[PDB]
């Protein structure tokens, strides 16, 4: 509700310029409708679409003018989320590549002698080598802040 | 609905502290000199300097400042102009 | 440093040279290291900003204030004239207390011994820990609660009456 | 294995702050009946009182709470604790955290601290597995039943998510 930008319920451009948008795709009785492949360019489809319409709703993202998703979180009601609810897990689903990507090679060191021992990669994961990419920061994180870093290492 | 002040204090309040400083000790500081020609930064030197040259005319330096502007500035601009015309043509306090 | 590492109030124990081992605030630095015109000066202060505070009073009887007591200072004054000098208010009478008090603590200017601190060794209630340790608490206990003053300022510091306001607020405002 | 004595009390700590954790809404646990997600308080209360909003019982009872926080934690560090069951011994005979302050940088060693039977210990995770059922159903399905001889393994029903919420 914030900034515009209406929830989308009132309807007025995005709900209709969608039930036109999607819909002579759906005129496409310019064909033949019953069973096909070769055509249902009508019937389905808009099972995901129409058949979600009302549907998509529904959370609102103050879609607006237009009549279109402005996705917004910054911190403020229900939103602190749109994108930080799934904002975190990205973080997250990064940098612990970081530690498989550091254990990797900080075995590159180690049994010895390395490179293309990069190339042939030892198949280097599945388990704590990523399987610690689960849990690494606030219980371990600063994995960082001491023998390791520093560096403090040899 | 505006005292024209702090600021029109303070245009006047450090004038007044360079007509300020040094009649007699023999031409004003230090010495004089500095002029044209040129005898000081990156011709060679370039250093090092102190600042205790506050703290002499301080005591003095409040006085004049923060009254005068109650006898000049906003002290009538005075008889006087008298000498006398009369006398400027005599001014009335303008206003 | 930082934390989950420090930092010794946990004794000792304790104190302590001898005892039993301790150090503890790492034997003496200074975030001035040399050092002045802001430290001790967060002390001295609202121990005597503070009592000058105790007058307004809570009043069951009546009060207030005085014989001339500034009418909120506006315009009962002088009645003057003589002439006639500001309305009064604005910046003059806010002129003379000014660089009066603006002279009193600046000729004290001119310090560096007699005495300089223990500095190297020595081989205001002079030894004063309570007189003068009290220079904190009498500090933050004003802002305390003027932090109040210059959050909600409702009617008379009745205070709690409710509760401790606490109100919360959150940290946030929200969260 | 996994690493060295680092966190024991930390999670300990966790542990101690969870069986009475799990006491917690464990009356909503039931005696036999008194649920659902909560509002409320032990029993009584009836001061003047423990209150809501521009009181919060939260910030009263919980910024003194800080001190009484911290000493532990500057406790730890500086040890700092008891006599000692927490940091960390004197009986009787739980796991042992075993270490002293230093390695070589870290590893002369590094982990031969285990042996033994069920034990004192256990509880303290138990309210976490607990939790992670607890936790799970009371916003998917939000009252806690157990039921045999009536329609146990047979169910009844169906709910999944998207409904509405
Ligand atoms: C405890 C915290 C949580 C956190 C971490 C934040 C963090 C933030 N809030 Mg916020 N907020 C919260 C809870 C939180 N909020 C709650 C519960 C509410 C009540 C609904 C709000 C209502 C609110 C409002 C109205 C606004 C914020 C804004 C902000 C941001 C200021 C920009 C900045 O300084 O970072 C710089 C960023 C980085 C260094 C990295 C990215 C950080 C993310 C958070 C962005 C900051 C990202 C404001 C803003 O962003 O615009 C002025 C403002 O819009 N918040
Ligand atoms: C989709 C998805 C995918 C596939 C990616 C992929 C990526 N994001 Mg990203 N991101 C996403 C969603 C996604 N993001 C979302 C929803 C957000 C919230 C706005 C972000 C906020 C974000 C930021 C702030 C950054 C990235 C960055 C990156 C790149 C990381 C480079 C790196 O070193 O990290 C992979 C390996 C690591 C070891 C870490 C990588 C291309 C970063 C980048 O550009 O350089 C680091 C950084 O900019 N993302
Ligand atoms: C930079 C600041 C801002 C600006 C542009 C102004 C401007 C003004 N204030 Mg003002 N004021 C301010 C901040 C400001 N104030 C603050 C923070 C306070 C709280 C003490 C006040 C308290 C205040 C009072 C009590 C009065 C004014 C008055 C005035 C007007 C009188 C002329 C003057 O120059 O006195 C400037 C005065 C000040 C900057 C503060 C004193 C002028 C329009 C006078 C008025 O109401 O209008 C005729 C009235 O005397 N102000
Ligand atoms: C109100 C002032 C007036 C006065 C008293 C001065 C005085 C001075 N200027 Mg100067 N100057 C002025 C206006 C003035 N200037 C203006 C309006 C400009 C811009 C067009 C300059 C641009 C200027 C430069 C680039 C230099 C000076 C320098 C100097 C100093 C060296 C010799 C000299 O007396 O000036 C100049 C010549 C005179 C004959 C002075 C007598 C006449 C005075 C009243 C002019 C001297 C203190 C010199 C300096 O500081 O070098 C380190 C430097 O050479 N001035
Ligand atoms: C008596 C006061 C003063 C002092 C000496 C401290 C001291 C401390 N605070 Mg603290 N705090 C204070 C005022 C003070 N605080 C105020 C006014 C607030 C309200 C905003 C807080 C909110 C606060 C929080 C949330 C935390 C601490 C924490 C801590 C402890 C650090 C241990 C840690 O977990 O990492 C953090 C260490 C710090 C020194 C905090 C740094 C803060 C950043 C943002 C700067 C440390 C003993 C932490 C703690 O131990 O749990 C209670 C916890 O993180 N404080
Ligand atoms: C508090 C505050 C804030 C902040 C701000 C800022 C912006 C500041 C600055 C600050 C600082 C002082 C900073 C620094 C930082 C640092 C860093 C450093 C970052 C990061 C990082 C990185 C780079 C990482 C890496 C890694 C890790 C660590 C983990 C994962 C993996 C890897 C290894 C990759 C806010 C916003 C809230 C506002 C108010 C106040």
């Amino acid at each position: 509700d914030i900034a515009g930008l209406t929830p989308c319920k009132e309807s007025k451009q995005f709900a209709k310029r969608e039930k036109q948008a999607l819909k002579k795709l759906q005129a496409s009785l310019k064909l033949y409708a019953d069973d096909s492949a070769p055509a249902l360019a009508i019937k389905a489809t808009m099972e995901k679409t129409k058949k979600r319409f009302d549907n998509y709703g529904k959370y609102g993202l103050l879609c607006g003018s237009d009549g279109l998703p402005h996705l917004i979180v910054s911190g403020d009601q229900r939103h602190w989320g749109e994108f930080i609810t799934p904002g975190i897990l990205f973080l997250y689903i990064a940098g612990w590549i970081g530690w498989v990507g550091r254990s990797y090679l900080i075995a590159i060191r180690d049994e010895k002698k390395p490179t293309q021992k990069e190339i042939i990669i030892d198949v280097p994961l599945a388990s704590s080598l990523l399987f610690r990419g689960f849990s690494w920061p606030v219980a371990a994180y600063r994995e960082l802040l001491n023998g390791e870093l520093v560096d403090n290492n040899f | 609905p505006s005292l024209v002040i702090s600021l029109s204090t303070g245009l006047s309040l450090f004038l007044g502290r360079f007509v300020f400083f040094n009649f007699q000790r023999e031409n004003m500081a230090k010495q004089v000199p500095e002029q044209n020609g040129m005898s000081h930064f990156e011709a060679g030197d370039t250093r090092a300097k102190e600042y205790v040259s506050l703290l002499k005319s301080n005591d003095p330096v409040g006085f004049n400042i923060v009254d005068v502007l109650a006898w000049g500035s906003i002290g009538h601009i005075v008889a006087y102009y008298i000498l006398a015309t009369a006398s400027n043509g005599y001014d009335p306090s303008f206003f | 440093m930082p934390g989950e590492p420090r930092p010794a109030y946990l004794d000792g124990s304790a104190p302590g040279d001898f005892g039993f081992d301790p150090l503890g605030l790492g034997e003496v630095p200074a975030n001035l290291e040399r050092y002045k015109e802001s430290e001790l000066i967060h002390c001295r202060w609202a121990m005597l900003a503070v009592p000058g505070i105790l007058v307004p009073e809570a009043l069951g009887y009546g009060n207030w204030v005085k014989a001339q007591e500034w009418a909120a200072l506006p315009g009962g004054q002088a009645t003057y004239l003589g002439n006639p000098v500001p309305w009064g208010t604005l910046p003059t009478i806010l002129a003379i207390e000014f660089l009066a008090i603006a002279f009193v603590e600046h000729q004290r200017s001119m310090e560096k011994d007699p005495e300089k601190k223990k500095y190297p060794g020595g081989a205001l209630e002079e030894l004063k820990v309570k007189e003068i340790k009290n220079g904190r608490l009498a500090l933050l206990a004003f802002v305390g609660f003027c932090v109040q003053q210059s959050a909600y300022p409702g009617t008379g510091p009745l205070e709690n009456l409710a509760t401790h306001l606490a109100d919360p607020w959150h940290n946030n405002i929200g969260d | 294995p996994e690493n060295l004595r680092w966190f024991v009390q930390a999670e300990l700590v966790n542990g101690r702050w969870a069986m009475l954790g799990v006491a917690g809404m464990l009356l909503p646990e039931v005696f036999t009946s008194i649920g659902i997600i909560n509002v409320p308080k032990w029993y009584a209360a009836g001061k003047e009182e423990y209150f809501a909003s521009s009181s919060t019982l939260f910030v009263i009872e919980f910024i003194l709470s800080h001190y009484v926080e911290i000493r532990r934690w500057q406790d730890i560090k500086n040890p700092g604790s008891v006599n000692q069951d927490p940091i960390f011994k004197q009986y009787s005979l739980p796991a042992g955290e075993v270490g002293y302050p230093g390695g070589i940088f870290n590893p002369l060693n590094f982990a031969p601290t285990l042996e033994a039977k069920e034990k004192e210990i256990a509880n303290g995770r138990l309210a976490m597995l607990a939790f992670l059922g607890f936790i799970i159903q009371h916003n998917v399905t939000g009252k806690g039943p157990f039921d045999n001889l009536l329609q146990h393994i047979s169910d009844p029903w169906h709910n999944t998510i998207v409904q509405t919420l």
